[PDB]
RNA sequence: CCCCACUAUGCUUAGCCCUAAACCUCAACAGUUAAUCAACAAAACUGCUCGCCAGAACACUACGAGCCACAGCUUAAAACUCAAAGGACCUGGCGGUGCUUCAUAUCCCUCUAGAGGAGCCUGUUCUGUAAUCGAUAAACCCCGAUCAACCUCACCACCUCUUGCUCAGCCUAUAUACCGCCAUCUUCAGCAAACCCUGAUGAAGGCUACAAAGUAAGCGCAAGUACCCACGUAAAGACGUUAGGUCAAGGUGUAGCCCAUGAGGUGGCAAGAAAUGGGCUACAUUUUCUACCCCAGAAAAACGAUAGCCCUUAUGAAACUUAAGGGUCGAAGGUGGAUUUAGCAGUAAACUGAGAGUAGAGUGCUUAGUUGAACAGGGCCCUGAAGCGCGUACACACCGCCCGUCACCCUCCUCAGAGGAGACAAGUCGUAACAUGGUAAGUGUACUGGAAAGUGCACUUGGACGAACC
């Protein structure tokens, strides 16, 4: 009957996994800041030539 | 290419058929 | 912002400042040297160094407060304080020493239990998949609950439904019927929550 | 051209000693300082832009460096790195990779000049890449423990870069105390502390639970004496006027704690000052702008 | 279009039918890679042979002929009509366009106060009158007006004057001729002369920082400046877009009147059937009245008009028609539907003054001050932005172009009157094609349907699938 009380360790496991949900949201931006940017100089560096020269 | 031409002989062809059905 | 970008906002704690020197790590040294350089805001008005201050009960006021009208939230929020205090003392005095013991008299502690028990676990919000929006449910981080409690305790208490009964009163008896678990407030919450529940199909929606 | 800049620093010349001559000072011991004095006060200005106001300085500030040309009478230039179109800049960067070359091969003061700094020095045009290109460079030979050889030349491109406490003063019967001021929106508050008191304070000639009789006001003006543990040890006499009952609240703050730091010690003043009590603060009313509302209110758009 | 059922049909046998975007749109054979080559595509050619082509449309049509074909297929014209049709690209606009990153009071949610409900004030539309004009999507609507009783006044009715206040005059048309002053994107950062280079010396394009063809004066941004700091707000904000606004600030080109479209006098309209925009007051208990400017007492079904009616006063020559005060009345309403406005901090909200203008006059405008918050974290359907692309039949640039039926007329052809084509030419019903054209488009064929067309089967790319792993 929706009585938080008798239910306290559920809701206290949805409420800390909600917690890990944002801290691993945070985590991954973090770990996503190889990047298609380095690569895209990479190739700009070593440029395909498909004409002559 | 676009598809002006073909466009003209497919109405061509629908009217004709058409009007082949009708008479 | 009159404030550059270089002011950091001040921290008013007399422990943080009291602690000794040689319990402070290196990080916490640093930050103290790093802030013996920086500019800080002047405190604002609303909080000092006062045993009694509570972010909780000057956070509410502040929400009750109705066109800069300080003084009148302030008046409200005490007045509401003494008539729970007074409530609870006369509660206190004419029940027997057997249930004394769990009678609470911390008009503090009252409030605080209240919004606590008011706070909604999940909350419902528009999450769009593909092109339509839907009431799909999503937890609420701690921010979002206490302000919703709060909020709804604000507003059931504004209701019109109580009629020629002043806001200390109303906020009083609404604050105990929530500490004792029970009232519209509560009920709202609940109903929060039957919502949630009878749209759990649609969890899977949120992406995030 | 250098011929027309040493005819104009000749004119400067016979012009200072004229102007000397006006004002009747000495022409030999007649300064830049002098100069401006006498041109401000004889051609007086009320343009907000000193640059546009009159100037009678030497050629050398008032003309911008002219570069000088670059070749001789056979044409050859003189730096073997001219046709780069940047020889001083690229001159710069090869001295610097010769000498971190050297050091490979042997082994809160200051900051680095801005883009703008590194073109005056260079008389050229850079850009942002290339002004971070040789920022870059100059931190790698800075981390290349470089020494004195290498610092003397480094530093052509360094740039060098706590609360007043008030003076104790004696009343007539010896009670020594300390007065200070403080500004909140438009409340201006001057506060005299003393040594030692009672904790009363006496706003206005009345009394602060008086004069102040809101919670929030008298709570603001304990803020400081509570901050600093010292409730009871000090007397205040305080006078505040213009604005309302809160801006006078928080300009007797500023000015309490103000002149209760001359009463604490340092680091107690340190601590005031990170808790914000001795910050002025900034924040006064947004002014009106025409066609809308107010500072921010905009009119109901009717689209 | 999406879902379900089911038939012809897809399958076997024996005959027919003989068509495909039957396309790898690139003929067979032999040879070359040398001095390139309109564009794109799948590099440029040489020799030899056959087939085919000679502006578009009429026309995968009519007639003739052949055929197991009987609404068919192959071969295939002419008349009338036009100055074009077409192929490939470049720039831009656009995409119910893709990926990525975003919007910071901003696009959605989130926070606060509102509008949308009531009365009143005011503007506008409509109606009304003899009775202005202009703005009139964002970028009009307390706007020109920091203001209409007479005047203002440019309007209407009547009357009067004619070298007229003016070496006349006109508030007469043209803001789609303008100067002048501006709205708008702009809550942008780009506009750029003069050169250089690339493209075979086409329209056009010009970047990679471990750098690969750009250099750039000038304008703008920025900087500097005012207010209270170096923050914030002002101010500033180029080149251009909307033939955006103003001929009614004034001036002015063109055109128009001159016994009047000029000038003067008296009087007069300037209202509400009704709708709609903005604001003010409220619906109250965080409230109402009083004292005080915040330690009170009463009120509480009363709250609520700044409206209505009467009186008085202020200004004025003129006040039922302007303002203020008082009296009287105590009305609608009981926190407002989808929708929608504003706000990032001394801000929103609430409250109190002052000023411009007037003889007087606004709930309007400008401005000073006081009390003074909540959220500020997630995202990309709709709005939009930037970057990188893709498509393009649009170029008046999607408020585009455009197809077909039905009726609107002239020319030609076939024809017992009727059909077909073309043009002239404005409509009706759809929105089929062009953007992933909102179901990709199209070929052959079959059925079906006002109509463009829908669907089945196979085929084409003359679509894409975002081009390392995710
Ligand atoms: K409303
Ligand atoms: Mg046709
Ligand atoms: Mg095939
Ligand atoms: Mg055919
Ligand atoms: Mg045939
Ligand atoms: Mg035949
Ligand atoms: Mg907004
Ligand atoms: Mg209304
Ligand atoms: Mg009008
Ligand atoms: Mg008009
Ligand atoms: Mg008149
Ligand atoms: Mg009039
Ligand atoms: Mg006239
Ligand atoms: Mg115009
Ligand atoms: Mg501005
Ligand atoms: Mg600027
Ligand atoms: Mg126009
Ligand atoms: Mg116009
Ligand atoms: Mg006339
Ligand atoms: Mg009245
Ligand atoms: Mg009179
Ligand atoms: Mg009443
Ligand atoms: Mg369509
Ligand atoms: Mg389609
Ligand atoms: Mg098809
Ligand atoms: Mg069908």
């Amino acid at each position: 009957e929706f009585r938080d009380d008798a239910c306290r360790k559920e809701i206290q496991g949805f409420l800390d996994c909600a917690a890990r949900a944002q801290e691993a949201r945070k985590m991954r931006s973090i770990q996503e800041t190889l990047l298609p940017n380095k690569l895209n100089k990479l190739l700009q560096r070593f440029p395909n030539k498909p004409y002559l020269s | 290419k676009n598809v002006l031409k073909i466009r003209r002989r497919k109405m061509n062809h629908h009217k004709y058929r058409k009007l082949v059905k009708k008479t | 912002s009159r404030y550059s970008p270089e002011f950091k906002d001040p921290l008013i704690d007399k422990e943080y400042y009291r602690k000794p020197v040689e319990e402070l790590t290196e990080e916490e040294k640093y930050v103290r040297e790093l802030k013996k350089t920086q500019l800080i805001k002047a405190a604002p008005a609303g909080k000092t160094s006062s045993v009694f201050e509570d972010p909780v009960i000057s956070k509410f006021t502040n929400m009750m407060m109705i066109g800069g009208n300080k003084v009148l939230a302030r008046s409200l929020m005490i007045q509401t304080l003494e008539a729970v205090k007074r409530k609870q003392f006369e509660k206190y005095h004419a029940a027997s020493a057997e249930e004394q013991a769990t009678i609470e008299r911390n008009p503090y502690t009252i409030f605080h239990q209240a919004l606590k028990n008011c706070e909604p676990m999940i909350g419902l919000v528009p999450i769009l998949k593909g092109g339509r929006f839907y009431q799909v449910p999503v937890p609420l981080p701690d921010r979002r609950r206490r302000f919703l409690a709060m909020k709804w305790m604000i507003t059931e208490c504004r209701d019109k439904k109580h009629q020629r009964t002043l806001m200390p009163e109303k906020l009083s008896h609404k604050l105990l019927e929530a500490f004792h678990n029970q009232g519209p407030v509560i009920k709202r919450k609940h109903d929060l929550h039957k919502m949630a529940e009878a749209n759990r199909a649609l969890a899977h929606y949120r992406w995030w | 051209t250098e011929d027309f800049i040493k005819k104009q620093i000749e004119e400067f010349n016979i012009g200072k000693r004229h102007l000397a001559n006006m004002m009747g000072e000495d022409p030999e011991t007649f300064t830049q300082e002098d100069i401006d004095r006498a041109i401000a006060y004889l051609f007086p200005s009320g343009l907000f832009e000193k640059r546009a106001r009159p100037v009678m300085k030497h050629p050398e500030q008032i003309f911008p460096r002219q570069r000088a040309i670059q070749w001789g009478e056979d044409g050859r230039p003189f730096h073997y790195l001219f046709y780069t179109g940047k020889q001083s800049y690229y001159s710069l960067m090869h001295d610097v990779y010769g000498m971190l070359l050297n050091l490979e091969k042997h082994q809160i003061g200051s900051r680095w000049l801005i883009k703008e700094e590194l073109e005056e020095m260079l008389v050229e045009k850079l850009s942002d890449l290339d002004y971070m290109q040789f920022i870059r460079l100059l931190e790698k030979l800075l981390t290349s423990q470089c020494g004195a050889a290498e610092e003397e030349f480094v530093q052509r491109f360094r740039r060098s870069v706590k609360q007043l406490i008030e003076p104790v003063q004696y009343d007539e019967q010896g009670m020594a105390f300390s007065k200070s001021e403080g500004k909140r929106k438009t409340a201006k508050a001057e506060a005299i502390v003393y040594k030692h008191g009672s904790g009363r304070i006496k706003v206005n000639g009345i009394d602060y639970q008086l004069y102040f009789p809101i919670t929030q006001d008298r709570e603001q003006l304990m803020f400081p004496f509570h901050f600093v543990d010292r409730l009871g040890k000090h007397d205040v006499t305080c006078t505040v006027s213009g604005g309302g009952r809160s801006a006078q609240a928080g300009a007797i703050r500023l000015a309490m704690a103000k002149a209760l730091c001359s009463f604490v010690t340092e680091d107690e003043v340190e601590w005031m000052r990170q808790a914000g009590l001795l910050t002025t603060d900034p924040r006064v009313r947004e002014r009106k702008k025409p066609g809308q509302e107010g500072a921010r209110r905009k009119f109901t758009w009717k689209k």
